[PDB]
C-alpha cells in the first residue's frame, strides 16, 4: 500500500469497518499504526480520517 | 435570474411547489369525481 | 352473500340512511330564502348525497346490518374494484416514486458533491428521472437480473 | 453506614443515600454480590424458591380463611345468582357513618369478592365454611413444610451441588411425569371422588371417602377394560348443580359445551380432561435418560439437529452448555412460556367458563381477564428482559461457534439488523394503516356521512369461527356443514354439546365479530409487534452497536455512555426494557379496553353500540370511557356516596400516581441535584436544626433509579386507575 | 473511584489532558507514536466521571476510556 | 449455461428462449432460494410427461368412449376423479401408491441446488430399445422431441382448463374434440 | 360460623409458622 | 458417539443401538407395511366407519399409532441405506 491506494478497513471497532478509504500516507518509522486513511463519510465524532495498522487494512484490487 | 432559479431549485421551495401541485390535482380530482369509494371501473 | 352481507341495493337500512340524510338537508334548506346562495349550496348537497347513494347502490357493494358499504378484500375478483384495483394503482404509483428517488440518489451519488445535490435538487436531472419511472416494474426486473439492484458485502455491520 | 448492603462492599462505602436505594434494588441480583460462587448462587435461589412457594400458599390460606370467617359462602351456595360474594370484612377508623352504612353487608362493612374464588371453590366441591377452614389449615401446614425445606437445604450436609442443579434429564423426567401428570392424576381423583358427587348432592368428605364409591361399579370397569361404563348415564339437561335432581352416575364423559344450568364446563368433562393430561404427561416423563440406561441425552439431540443442506449454520450443537450454564436463558424461557400460558388462561376462561355461575358474575369476569392479561404482558416483558441479560452477561460466542461457523443462536446476532429492520417495517406498516383507517372513520363520521367509512369484514377470523361450527356467517365450511368429514367424525361424541354452545347468543364462546373487531385486532397486532421490536432490539443490541461497540463491558443496566459522540441517552439494554414497558402497558390497555367494551355491550344487550361506534376513535372515547365512567365518578358527590366510593378514590389515586411518574420521567437529574444542594445549605445554615444532621449525604436519585421510579409510578397508576374503572363501571352499569 | 484506561491508539495530541477538569490525566514519554507521548491516568482518585477527556479524543474509538465505578465525595463532585 | 442444454430449436431463433432469465436466477443472491437449472429441467420433463398422459386420459375416455369395465362412465375430467374415488377406491389408492413409490425412487431434491447422480429425466426406462445404439446427436434430438411434445401437451391441458373455466377461450377446441 | 377455639388454634399454628419464617430469614443471613 | 454430522447422511449411531444394526432391506419394507397398516387402522376406526363409544378397538388405535411410527422407521431405513447397511 502507498499514498493514494484504496484499502478496506479490517478493524472491527471502526466506523469504517468493511468500508473503503484512501491512504493518505504510510509512515516508514516504527510507529504502531502507520497507515493514515481518509474516508468520505464522517464518523459519529465528525472526523473523516484515522490511523490504521498494516494488518488492519486490505488493499482493493 | 441565474441565482433566483437556483434558489427556486432548493429543497424547501421545490417541496412546497410539488406538494401544492399534488394537493391541487388530488383536490380537483375529488371535486370533479367526488365520493369515490371504489375504483370507477 | 359473502360473510352474511347483503347487496346495498336491497338493504332497507341503506335507504333509511339516505332518507334521513335527505330529510335533514331539506329541513336545513327550509330556513333559508328563495334562490339565495345558501339554498343553492344545500340543494347541491342534496343532489350529491342522492348521487353518491345511488352510485353505492349500483356498485356491487355489500352492506351489513348498519346499512354501510362493507369491503370484501379476501382477494376475489368479483369485488375486485374495492381493494385489488386500487392496490394495483397504488403499487404502480409508489413503485414509481421509489424508483425515481432511488435513481436520483444513485445518479447524483457519483458526482463531485453528492450531498449538495440533495438539498439543491438538479431539476433538469430530476425531471429526466421522474418521467422515466413509468417503466419501474420493467426497470426493476432488469436491474435485479444484472445484480445492480442489491449490494452484497460493502454494507456496514455493527460489532456483533 | 457500613453494614446494610452486606452483599456489596462498593455500595456500603457510598456516603450518600444512593447506598440505601441501590441496596434495595440489587438485593436479588445474586450473581453480582460480593464473594460469590455458583454453588452458593444455586443454593440461595433454591431456598428463595421454597420461601416463595410458602408465601403463595400462605396467601391462598389467607383468602380461604377470610372467606370462611367474614364471607357469605354458605349463603351464596343457596342463591349464587343473587347473593354477591364477600371477600373480607372492613375495619377502618376513618369511616364516617355514611361509609359504614354504604359498605355494610350483613353484619359488618365488607368488600365484594372479585377474584371468583367462590365459584371456583363451589365447583371443586366446597359447601361449608368449615371446608374452607380445613383448606386454610392444610395450606398453612404446607407453608410450614416449605419453609422447613428451605431452611434445611441451606444446611451443610443438605446443600445440593452444581451437578444436581444442572441435572437436566432427571429434573425434566420428574417435573413432567411427577409434577404435571401425577398432579393431574390426583386432581382427577379429587374431581371424581369429591366434586362429582358434591355436584349431585352427595357429600364426600374426609370421613366417608373410603366407603362412598365414586362410580356404582367401582373400579371394576377400569381393570376389566370396560371403560365406557364410566361414561354411561351422564348428567341430564335438567340437572340442578349441587343437588341430586336430574343428576347422573358417569364420571368421565365427552359432552362439550356448557352445563345448561351453571353455563360452565361439565365436571365430568374436566375430570376426563385431567385424566387424559395425566396419562399423557406421565408417559412423556420417561423420555430422558437416567440411571437405567434408557432414555435420551438432550446434548445428543441438540447436536444432531443440523439441517443437511445447511441453513441454520451448525445447528443446536452449543445450545446445551449455553442453556445449562445460564440461569437467565432458562428464566427467559420460563417467563415466555408462563406469559403465553396466562394469556391462554385469560382467553379461555371467558370463552369457556369452567366454574359454576361464573359466567353471570360480570365484575369478576372483567377483573379476571384484566388481571391475567396484565400478568401476561409483565411475564412477556420479563422474558425478553432476561434474554437481554443473558446476552449481556451469560452468552459466550466461543461455545456457540464451531470452526468459524455459528450455531442457531449465534446466527441471530448476524442478521440482527435484518430482524430489527423488518420488525420496524411491520410496526410502521400496521401503525400507519390502522391509524389511517381509524382517523378516516373519525373524520368521515364527524362530517355526518358514516356510509363512507372503511369497514373491513374480518373474513379470515369468521372463517375460523365457521370451521368450529358457528352457522352465523353462512360459510358452510367444516363444522357448519353436517356432511363434512369433520362433522360426521364427532357427530356422536362432542358436537351436540359444542354446537349448542357455539351457536348461542348469550355465551362468550366465539363472540360474533365485525369491522370493529378487525380494526382493534390490527391495533393489538401493532402493539405486539412494537413491543417485540423494542425488546428484541434491546436484546440483540445488548452486546454492542455502532454507537457503543463495547456495550457488553458496561453491563445490562447503566445510565448512558456520555455526552459526546452525539449523545447517548437510554442506550443500555435495561433502557429497552424500560421503553417497552410503556408499549406493553399500552397494548394490554388496548386488549382489555376491547374485551371490556365488547362484553359490556354483550351483557347490556346493546351490541349494536359496539358494532357501530367501535370503528372510529371518538366512538371509543365517547361510548366506552365517557359513557361508563359516570357510575364510577359518582361514587361520592357533594350529596352522598355509594359502595363505589372506594373505586372513585382509587381512580383519582391512579391518576395522581400516573402524573407523579410523569414527573420522574420528564424531569431528569441534574435539576434535582442542585435543588437538593440548596436544601442542604438551608438545613446546614439554620439554627435549632443544626443539632440534627444526616448520616448519609442526601443526593438526587440516579438516572437509572429515576427511570425505574417513574416507570413504577406510571405502571402502578395505570393498573390502579384501570382496575377501578373496569370494576366500578361493570358494577354500576350492570346492577 | 472511577477507572480510566489508556490504549496504545493514543496519538499524543494532549487534548484529553487539557480537557480534564480535575487534573487526572497527564502526558508521559512514549515511543509508540509520532509525538513520542502518551496520556496517563495517575490521579484517578480525583476522577469525577464527566468524560470530557474522551469527548476531546480524536482517535477512532477513543484512546482514553472512563469506566464508572464506586462513588466517593471527590468523584461525586460534592462541595458539601 | 442454457447454450449447452437440450430445449431450444429453430422456433425461437437459435438461442434458448428465456425472456425472464429464470435459468440464471439460481446463481444470484442467496445460498439457495430459487431453483437451479437442473431442477427446472426436471420439472420440464415431469410436467411434460404428466401433461401428455393427461391429454391422452381426457381424449381416450371422454371422447372415444373407452372405459375400464368396473369404472364410472363419466366423459368429464372435472368429475371423473371423484367418481372413481368413490366407485373404485382401491384402484385410486393403488395408483397413488405407485405414483408415490415411482417418485420417491426417482427423487429430485438435490436438483434444487444443482447436483446429484441422476440426469434430467434419466429414469432408466428403455424397455423396447428405442435408444439402444444411437449417435449422441440422435439422442439429443429425441430428447428435444420429447421436451417439445411435453410443452405442447402442457399448452393443450392449459387450454382445456381455460375453456372449462372461461368459455370461448380456445375457439377451435370444441370443433376439434366434438364430444366432451 | 367458626368458634373461638378454631380461630385461636389457627392463630397459634400461624405463630409457629412465623418462628419457622424468621429461622429461614436469619439462615438466609443478615 | 459424535452424532454430529456434515456429510450426506448421519452416522448409524443416531438410530440407537437397536436400529443401528437393522439392515435397510428390513427397515424399508417394514416401514411401508407399518404405514399401510396404520393408515388402514385409522381409516377403519374413523372416516370409513364413524367413531362411537361402543367401537374403539384397541387394535385400530394401537394400529393407528404405527403411522407416526412408520415415519421414524422409513427415516431410519434411508439412514441405514445411505450408510451401506
Ligand atoms: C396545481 C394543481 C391544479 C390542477 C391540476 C388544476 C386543474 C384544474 N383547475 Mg384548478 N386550482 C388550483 C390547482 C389546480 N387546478 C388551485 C391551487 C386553485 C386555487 C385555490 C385553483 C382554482 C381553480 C379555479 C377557480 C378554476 C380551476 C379550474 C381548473 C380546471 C380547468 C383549468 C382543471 C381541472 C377551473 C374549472 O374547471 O372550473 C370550471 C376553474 O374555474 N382551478
Ligand atoms: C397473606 C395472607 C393474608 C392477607 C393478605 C391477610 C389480610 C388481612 N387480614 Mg388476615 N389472616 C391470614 C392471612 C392473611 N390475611 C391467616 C392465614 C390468618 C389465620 C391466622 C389470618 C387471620 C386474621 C385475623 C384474625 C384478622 C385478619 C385481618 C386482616 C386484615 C387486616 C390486617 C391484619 O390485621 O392482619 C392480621 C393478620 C394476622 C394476625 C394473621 C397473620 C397473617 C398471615 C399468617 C401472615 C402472612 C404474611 C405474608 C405472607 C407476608 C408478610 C410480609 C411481612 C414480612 C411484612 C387484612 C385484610 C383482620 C381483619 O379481618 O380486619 C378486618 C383480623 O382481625 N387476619
Ligand atoms: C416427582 C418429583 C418432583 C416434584 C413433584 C417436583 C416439584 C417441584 N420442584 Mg423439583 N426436582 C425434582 C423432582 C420433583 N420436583 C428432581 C428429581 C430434581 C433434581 C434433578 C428437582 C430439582 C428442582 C429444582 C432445582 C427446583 C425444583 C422446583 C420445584 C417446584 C417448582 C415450583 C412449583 O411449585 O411449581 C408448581 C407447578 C405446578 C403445580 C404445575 C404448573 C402448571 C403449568 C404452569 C401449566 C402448563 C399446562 C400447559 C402446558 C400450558 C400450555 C398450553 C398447551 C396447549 C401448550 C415444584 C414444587 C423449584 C422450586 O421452587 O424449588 C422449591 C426449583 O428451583 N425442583
Ligand atoms: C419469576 C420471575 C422473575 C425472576 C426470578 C426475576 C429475577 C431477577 N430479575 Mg427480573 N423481571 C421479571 C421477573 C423475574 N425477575 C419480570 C416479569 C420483569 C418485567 C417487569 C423483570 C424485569 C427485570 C429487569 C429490568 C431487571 C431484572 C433483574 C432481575 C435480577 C435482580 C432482581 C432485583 O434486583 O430485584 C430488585 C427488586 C426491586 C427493585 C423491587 C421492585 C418492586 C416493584 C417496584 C413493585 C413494588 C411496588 C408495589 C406494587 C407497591 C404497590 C403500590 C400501592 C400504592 C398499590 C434477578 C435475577 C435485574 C438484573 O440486574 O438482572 C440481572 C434488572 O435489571 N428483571
Ligand atoms: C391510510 C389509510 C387510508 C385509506 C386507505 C383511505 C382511503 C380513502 N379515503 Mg381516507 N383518510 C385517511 C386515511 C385513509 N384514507 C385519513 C388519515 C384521513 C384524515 C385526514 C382521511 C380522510 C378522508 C376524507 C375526508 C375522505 C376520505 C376518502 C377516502 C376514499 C377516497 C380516496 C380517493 O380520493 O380516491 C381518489 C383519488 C385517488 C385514487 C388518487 C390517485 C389518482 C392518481 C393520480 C392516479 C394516477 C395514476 C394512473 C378512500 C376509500 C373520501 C371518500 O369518499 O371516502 C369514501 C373522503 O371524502 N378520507
Ligand atoms: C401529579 C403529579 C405531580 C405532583 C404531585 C408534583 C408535585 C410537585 N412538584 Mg412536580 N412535576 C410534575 C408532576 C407533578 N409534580 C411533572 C409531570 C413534571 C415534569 C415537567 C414536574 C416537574 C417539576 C419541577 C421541575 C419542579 C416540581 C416541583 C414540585 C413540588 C412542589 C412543592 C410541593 O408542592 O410539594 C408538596 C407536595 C405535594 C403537593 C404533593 C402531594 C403531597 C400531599 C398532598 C401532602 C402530603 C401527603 C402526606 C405526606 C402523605 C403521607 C402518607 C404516606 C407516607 C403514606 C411538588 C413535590 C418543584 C420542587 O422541587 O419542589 C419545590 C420543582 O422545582 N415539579
Ligand atoms: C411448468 C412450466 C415451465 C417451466 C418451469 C419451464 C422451464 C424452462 N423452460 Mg419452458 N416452456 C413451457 C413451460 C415451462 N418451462 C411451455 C408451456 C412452453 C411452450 C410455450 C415452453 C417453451 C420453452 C422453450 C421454447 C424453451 C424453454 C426453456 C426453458 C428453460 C429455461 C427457461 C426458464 O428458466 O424458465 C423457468 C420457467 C418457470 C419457472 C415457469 C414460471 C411460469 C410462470 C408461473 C408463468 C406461467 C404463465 C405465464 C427452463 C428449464 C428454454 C430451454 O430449454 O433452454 C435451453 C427454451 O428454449 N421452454
Ligand atoms: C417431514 C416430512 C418428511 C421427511 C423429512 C421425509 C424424509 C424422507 N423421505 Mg419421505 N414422505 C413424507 C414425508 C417426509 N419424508 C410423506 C408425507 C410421504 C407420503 C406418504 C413420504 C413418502 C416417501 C417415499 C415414498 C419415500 C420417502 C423417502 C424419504 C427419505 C429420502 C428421500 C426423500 O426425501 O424423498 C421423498 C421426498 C418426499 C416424499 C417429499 C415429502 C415432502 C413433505 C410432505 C413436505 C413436508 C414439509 C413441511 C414444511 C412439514 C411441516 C412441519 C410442521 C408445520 C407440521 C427421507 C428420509 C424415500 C425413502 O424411504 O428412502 C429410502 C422414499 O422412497 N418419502
Ligand atoms: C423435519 C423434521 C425432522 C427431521 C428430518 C429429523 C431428523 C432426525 N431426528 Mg428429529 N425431531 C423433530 C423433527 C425432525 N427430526 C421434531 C419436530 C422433534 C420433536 C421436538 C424431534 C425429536 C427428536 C428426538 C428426541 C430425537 C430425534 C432424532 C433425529 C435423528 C434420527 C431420527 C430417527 O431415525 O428416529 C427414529 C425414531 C423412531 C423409529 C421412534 C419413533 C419416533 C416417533 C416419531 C415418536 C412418536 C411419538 C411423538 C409424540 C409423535 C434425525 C437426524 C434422534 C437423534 O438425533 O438422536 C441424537 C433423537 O433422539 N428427533
Ligand atoms: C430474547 C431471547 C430469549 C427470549 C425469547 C422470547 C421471550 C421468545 C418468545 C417467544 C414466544 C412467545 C413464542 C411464541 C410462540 C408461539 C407459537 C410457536 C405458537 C404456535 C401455535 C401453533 C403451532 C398452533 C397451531 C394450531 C392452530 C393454529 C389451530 C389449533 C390447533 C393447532 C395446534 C394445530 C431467550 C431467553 C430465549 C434467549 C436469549 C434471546
Ligand atoms: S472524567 Fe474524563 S475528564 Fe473528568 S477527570 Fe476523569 S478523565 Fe479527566
Amino acid at each position: 500500500i502507498q499514498k493514494g491506494s484504496t484499502v478496506r478497513i479490517l478493524r472491527k471497532e471502526s466506523y469504517w469497518y468493511n468500508e473503503s478509504g484512501t491512504v493518505v500516507v504510510v509512515d516508514q518509522s516504527k510507529v504502531r499504526y502507520p497507515v493514515l486513511v481518509r474516508f468520505t463519510k464522517v464518523n459519529y465524532a465528525g472526523t473523516n480520517t484515522n490511523n490504521f495498522g498494516l494488518n488492519e487494512v486490505e488493499e482493493v484490487v | 435570474m441565474k441565482d433566483f432559479l437556483k434558489y427556486l431549485s432548493t429543497a424547501p421551495v421545490l417541496l412546497t411547489a410539488w406538494l401544492t401541485f399534488t394537493a391541487g390535482f388530488v383536490i380537483e380530482i375529488n371535486r370533479f369525481y367526488p365520493d369515490a369509494l371504489t375504483f370507477p371501473f | 352473500d359473502i360473510g352474511g352481507l347483503n347487496p346495498c341495493k336491497d338493504s332497507e337500512v341503506f335507504q333509511k340512511r339516505l332518507a334521513k340524510t335527505v330529510k335533514k338537508l331539506e329541513n336545513r334548506l327550509k330556513k333559508y330564502e328563495e334562490g339565495t346562495p345558501p339554498q343553492i349550496a344545500i340543494q347541491q348537497q342534496i343532489t350529491q348525497t342522492k348521487q353518491r347513494f345511488t352510485r353505492y347502490a349500483d356498485s356491487n357493494l355489500l352492506c351489513g346490518n348498519d346499512g354501510l358499504p362493507h369491503l370484501i378484500t379476501d382477494g376475489r375478483w368479483s369485488h375486485g374494484s374495492e381493494f385489488l384495483l386500487p392496490s394495483i394503482l397504488f403499487l404502480y404509483i409508489s413503485g414509481w416514486i421509489g424508483w425515481v428517488g432511488r435513481k436520483y440518489i444513485r445518479t447524483v451519488g457519483q458526482t463531485s458533491n453528492p450531498t449538495e445535490k440533495e438539498i439543491i435538487i438538479d431539476v433538469p436531472l430530476a425531471i429526466s428521472i421522474m418521467t422515466s419511472g413509468f417503466l419501474w416494474p420493467f426497470a426493476a426486473w432488469q436491474e435485479f437480473l444484472s445484480g445492480d439492484l442489491i449490494a452484497s458485502d460493502e454494507t456496514i455491520t455493527t460489532s456483533p | 453506614v457500613y453494614k446494610f448492603p452486606k452483599f456489596s462492599k462498593a455500595l456500603a462505602e457510598d456516603p450518600s443515600t444512593r447506598r440505601i436505594w441501590y441496596g434495595i434494588a440489587t438485593a436479588h441480583d445474586f450473581e453480582s454480590h460480593d464473594a460469590m460462587t455458583e454453588s452458593k448462587l444455586y443454593q440461595k435461589i433454591f431456598a428463595s424458591h421454597f420461601g416463595h412457594i410458602a408465601i403463595i400458599f400462605l396467601w391462598t390460606a389467607g383468602n380461604l380463611f377470610h372467606v370462611a370467617w367474614q364471607g357469605n359462602f354458605e349463603a351464596w351456595i343457596l342463591n349464587p345468582l343473587k347473593v354477591r360474594p364477600i371477600a373480607h370484612a372492613i375495619w377502618d377508623p376513618h369511616f364516617g357513618q355514611a361509609a359504614y352504612k354504604a359498605f355494610l353487608k350483613t353484619s359488618s362493612p365488607a368488600n365484594l369478592a372479585l377474584s371468583g374464588v367462590y365459584e371456583w371453590w363451589y365447583t371443586i366441591g366446597m359447601r361449608t365454611n368449615n371446608d374452607l377452614y380445613q383448606g386454610s389449615f392444610f395450606l398453612i401446614l404446607l407453608s410450614s413444610l416449605l419453609l422447613f425445606a428451605g431452611w434445611l437445604h441451606l444446611q451443610p450436609s443438605f446443600r445440593p451441588s452444581l451437578d444436581w442443579f444442572k441435572a437436566n434429564e432427571y429434573r425434566l423426567n420428574h417435573h413432567l411425569s411427577g409434577l404435571f401428570g401425577v398432579s393431574s392424576l390426583a386432581w382427577t381423583g379429587h374431581l371424581v371422588h369429591v366434586a362429582i358427587p358434591e355436584s349431585r348432592g352427595i357429600h364426600v368428605g374426609w370421613d366417608n371417602f373410603l366407603t362412598v364409591l365414586p362410580h356404582p361399579e367401582g373400579l371394576t370397569p377400569f381393570f376389566s377394560g370396560n371403560w365406557k361404563a364410566y361414561a354411561q348415564n351422564p348428567d341430564t339437561a335438567s340437572h340442578i348443580f349441587g343437588s341430586g335432581e336430574g343428576s347422573g352416575t358417569a364420571i368421565l364423559t365427552f359432552l362439550g359445551g356448557f352445563h345448561p344450568q351453571t353455563k360452565s364446563l361439565w365436571l365430568t368433562d374436566m375430570a376426563h380432561h385431567h385424566l387424559a393430561i395425566a396419562v399423557l404427561f406421565i408417559v412423556a416423563g420417561h423420555m430422558y435418560r437416567t440411571n437405567w440406561l434408557i432414555g435420551h441425552q438432550m446434548k445428543l439431540i441438540l447436536e444432531a439437529h443440523r439441517p443437511p443442506g445447511g441453513r441454520l449454520g451448525i445447528g443446536h450443537i452449543g445450545l446445551y452448555e449455553t442453556i445449562t450454564n445460564s440461569l437467565h436463558f432458562q428464566l427467559g424461557l420460563a417467563l415466555a412460556a408462563l406469559g403465553v400460558a396466562t394469556s391462554l388462561t385469560a382467553q379461555h376462561m371467558y370463552a369457556l367458563p369452567p366454574y359454576a355461575f361464573l359466567a353471570s358474575n360480570f365484575p369478576t369476569q372483567a377483573a379476571l381477564y384484566t388481571h391475567h392479561q396484565y400478568i401476561a404482558g409483565f411475564l412477556m416483558v420479563g422474558a425478553f428482559a432476561h434474554g437481554a441479560i443473558f446476552f449481556v452477561r451469560d452468552y459466550d460466542p466461543a461455545v456457540n461457534t464451531r470452526n468459524g461457523e455459528k450455531n442457531v443462536l449465534a446466527r441471530m446476532l448476524e442478521h440482527k439488523e435484518a430482524i430489527i429492520s423488518h420488525l420496524s417495517w411491520v410496526s410502521l406498516f400496521l401503525g400507519f394503516h390502522t391509524l389511517g383507517i381509524y382517523v378516516h372513520n373519525d373524520v368521515v363520521v364527524a362530517f355526518g356521512q358514516p356510509e363512507k367509512q372503511i369497514l373491513v369484514e374480518p373474513l379470515f377470523a369468521e372463517w375460523i369461527q365457521a370451521a368450529s361450527g358457528k352457522t352465523l356467517y353462512n360459510f358452510d365450511l367444516l363444522l357448519a356443514s353436517s356432511n363434512s368429514p369433520a362433522s360426521v367424525a364427532s357427530s356422536q361424541l362432542w358436537l351436540p354439546g359444542w354446537l349448542s354452545a357455539i351457536n348461542d347468543g348469550k355465551n362468550s364462546l366465539f363472540l360474533p365479530i365485525g369491522p370493529g373487531d378487525f380494526l382493534v385486532h390490527h391495533a393489538i397486532a401493532l402493539g405486539l409487534h412494537t413491543t417485540t421490536l423494542i425488546l428484541v432490539k434491546g436484546a440483540l443490541d445488548a452486546r454492542g452497536s455502532k454507537l457503543m461497540p463495547d456495550k457488553k463491558d458496561f453491563g445490562y443496566s447503566f445510565p448512558c455512555d456520555g455526552p459526546g459522540r452525539g449523545g447517548t441517552c437510554d442506550i443500555s439494554a435495561w433502557d429497552a426494557f424500560y421503553l417497552a414497558m410503556f408499549w406493553m402497558l399500552n397494548t394490554i390497555g388496548w386488549v382489555t379496553f376491547y374485551w371490556h367494551w365488547k362484553h359490556l355491550t354483550l351483557w347490556q344487550g346493546n351490541q349494536v353500540q359496539f358494532n357501530e361506534s367501535s370503528n372510529y376513535i371518538m366512538g371509543w372515547l365517547r361510548d366506552y370511557l365517557w359513557l361508563n365512567s359516570s357510575p364510577l365518578i359518582n361514587g361520592y358527590n357533594p350529596f352522598g356516596m355509594n359502595s363505589l366510593s372506594v373505586w372513585a378514590w382509587m381512580f383519582l389515586f391512579g391518576h395522581l400516581v400516573w402524573a407523579t411518574g410523569f414527573m420522574f420521567l420528564i424531569s431528569w437529574r441534574g435539576y434535582w441535584q442542585e435543588l437538593i444542594e440548596t436544601i442542604v445549605w438551608a438545613h446546614e445554615r439554620t439554627p435549632l436544626a443544626n443539632l440534627v444532621r444526616w448520616k448519609d449525604k442526601p443526593v438526587a436519585l440516579s438516572i437509572v433509579q429515576a427511570r425505574l421510579v417513574g416507570l413504577a409510578h406510571f405502571t402502578i397508576g395505570y393498573v390502579l386507575t384501570y382496575a377501578a374503572f373496569v370494576i366500578a363501571s361493570t358494577i354500576g352499569k350492570l346492577g | 473511584s472511577h477507572t480510566v484506561k489508556i490504549y496504545d491508539t493514543c496519538i499524543g495530541c494532549t487534548q484529553c489532558v487539557r480537557a480534564c477538569p480535575t487534573d487526572v490525566l497527564e502526558m508521559v514519554p512514549w515511543d509508540g507514536c509520532k509525538a513520542g507521548q502518551i496520556a496517563s491516568a495517575p490521579r484517578t482518585e480525583d476522577c469525577v466521571g464527566c468524560k470530557r477527556c474522551e469527548t476531546a479524543c480524536p482517535t477512532d474509538f477513543l484512546s482514553v476510556r472512563v469506566y464508572l465505578g464506586g462513588e466517593t465525595t471527590r468523584s461525586l463532585g460534592l462541595a458539601y | 449455461g442454457l447454450e449447452n442444454q437440450v430445449g431450444f430449436d429453430i422456433e425461437t431463433g437459435g438461442k434458448p428462449w428465456d425472456p425472464f432469465g429464470f435459468a440464471g436466477v439460481s446463481e444470484r443472491n442467496g445460498l439457495g432460494i430459487l431453483p437451479h437449472i437442473k431442477w427446472l429441467q426436471e420439472s420440464e420433463i415431469k410436467h411434460g410427461r404428466t401433461a401428455m398422459l393427461a391429454f391422452l386420459g381426457v381424449i381416450v375416455p371422454g371422447s372415444l368412449g373407452i372405459y375400464v369395465p368396473t369404472y364410472p362412465q363419466e366423459p368429464d375430467f372435472t368429475k371423473a376423479f371423484s367418481a372413481a374415488l368413490q366407485s373404485n377406491p382401491l384402484g385410486m389408492a393403488q395408483i397413488a401408491l405407485a405414483v408415490a413409490i415411482i417418485e420417491g425412487h426417482y427423487y429430485a431434491g438435490d436438483f434444487w441446488t444443482g447436483g446429484g447422480d441422476r440426469q434430467v429425466g434419466a429414469f432408466g426406462f428403455d424397455p423396447l430399445g428405442f435408444s439402444k445404439g444411437k449417435s449422441e446427436a440422435a439422442i439429443k434430438s429425441m430428447q428435444l422431441k420429447e421436451i417439445k411434445n411435453g410443452r405442447l401437451a402442457m399448452i393443450a391441458m392449459a387450454a382445456f382448463a381455460s375453456e372449462k373455466f372461461i368459455p370461448g377461450s380456445v375457439p377451435l377446441l370444441h370443433s376439434a374434440f366434438p364430444t366432451l | 360460623m367458626i368458634y373461638d377455639s378454631q380461630v385461636y388454634i389457627a392463630l397459634v399454628i400461624a405463630v409457629v409458622a412465623s418462628v419457622l419464617a424468621i429461622r429461614l430469614g436469619a439462615t438466609l443471613y443478615n | 458417539e459424535s452424532t454430529y454430522w456434515e456429510g450426506k447422511a448421519p452416522p448409524s449411531v443416531v438410530l440407537g443401538p437397536f436400529l443401528s444394526k437393522i439392515p435397510s432391506g428390513v427397515l424399508g419394507p417394514a416401514s411401508l407395511v407399518a404405514l399401510i397398516v396404520g393408515s388402514y387402522c385409522t381409516h377403519e376406526s374413523n372416516i370409513f366407519n364413524t367413531l362411537t363409544v361402543d367401537t374403539i378397538y384397541p387394535a385400530y388405535v394401537l394400529g393407528s399409532f404405527l403411522t407416526p411410527i412408520s415415519w421414524g422407521l422409513h427415516v431410519a431405513a434411508w439412514i441405514q441405506k445411505m450408510n451401506k447397511a
